[PDB]
This record gives structure tokens, C-alpha cells and sequence, in this order.
């Protein structure tokens, strides 16, 4: 059985017959790990709370949607306003 | 107790 | 921003302006999760491939249309 190691919790994720998916969910920590490239124009970002986020490659910032977190993540520097 | 072609809810 | 949890990957889905829909699409796994009961005479069926299908209540078996799947789902 093909396995990957969850980077969040180090449990094994069985990916047998799951290679058709964009992401797989760890059965232990319930966080998602992408197994395909992000859709065109997009990129994955992992919030410090461990939520998997999806952003446009052009985005300077993204917000975590989890109500207990709501972190704003700066992805790169900005020009002055 | 029939069989049907599944339709995506999407 | 009203959110519901994806049934497949458990990412949050923003349902703002979509509360009239029966199902919503997850931007992470691209599968659908219901936010309302299926319409009368229909029923939701989740295929092992993760596809959310809509079947008639008179169907015991459902063939998935996904080309890599084509599973026959037995409901009883
Ligand atoms: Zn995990
Ligand atoms: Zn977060
Ligand atoms: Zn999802
Ligand atoms: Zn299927």
C-alpha cells in the first residue's frame, strides 16, 4: 500500500486509490496535504495553525478562515503606499 | 430497488 | 463570512451568497458538500471516489460517472 508521511502529525496517510485527488486528508490530525500541483495561477500556503490554504500566485497576503485563528499571512514584501 | 446512472450534484 | 466544513477534505467553504443552493463546491478538493436536504424524491450518495451524486429514491444502485471511477454503489 502506498503511504505518505503527514508533515503535520507524522502519521501515515494511505493513498492507495487516492492518487486521483488534489489533496488527501490525514486520518489522524485531519489536516489536508496536497498531492497534485496547485491549479494554474494558484499556490498552496500552510497557515501556522496548520490549515491548508489556497491563494493566487500574485497574492501578497492571505487570511486563514478558521475562526479561532484568522491569521493574516504576508507572503512577500510590498511597495510603499 | 433499481439501478440508475449517477448524476453529479455539482 | 458564513462557513461550512467540507465533508471530504474538511477545509472550510465560504457560503456567502450561496445559502440558497443545495450543495457547495470546495475550493481545495473540488468536491461538493450539501448545505440543505436533498430535494424531494432525490437522495445524496457519496461515492468512494468522493463525488457527491444525486439519485432517485427508487434507486438501490448508482453508477458513478467519474471516468477513473465507474463504481457501482449499492445502497441497501
Ligand atoms: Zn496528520
Ligand atoms: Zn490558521
Ligand atoms: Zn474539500
Ligand atoms: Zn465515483
Amino acid at each position: 500500500a502506498p503511504m505518505i508521511t503527514c508533515r503535520v502529525c507524522q502519521s501515515l496517510i494511505n493513498v492507495e486509490g487516492k492518487m486521483h485527488q488534489h489533496v488527501v486528508k490525514c486520518g489522524v490530525c485531519n489536516e489536508a496535504t496536497p498531492i497534485k500541483n496547485a491549479p494554474p495561477g494558484k499556490k498552496y500556503v500552510r497557515c501556522p495553525c496548520n490549515s491548508l490554504l489556497i491563494a493566487k500566485v500574485t497574492s501578497q497576503r492571505i487570511a486563514c478562515p478558521r475562526p479561532y485563528c484568522k491569521r493574516i499571512i504576508n507572503l512577500g514584501p510590498v511597495h510603499p503606499g | 430497488g433499481y439501478t440508475e446512472q449517477g448524476q453529479e450534484a455539482l
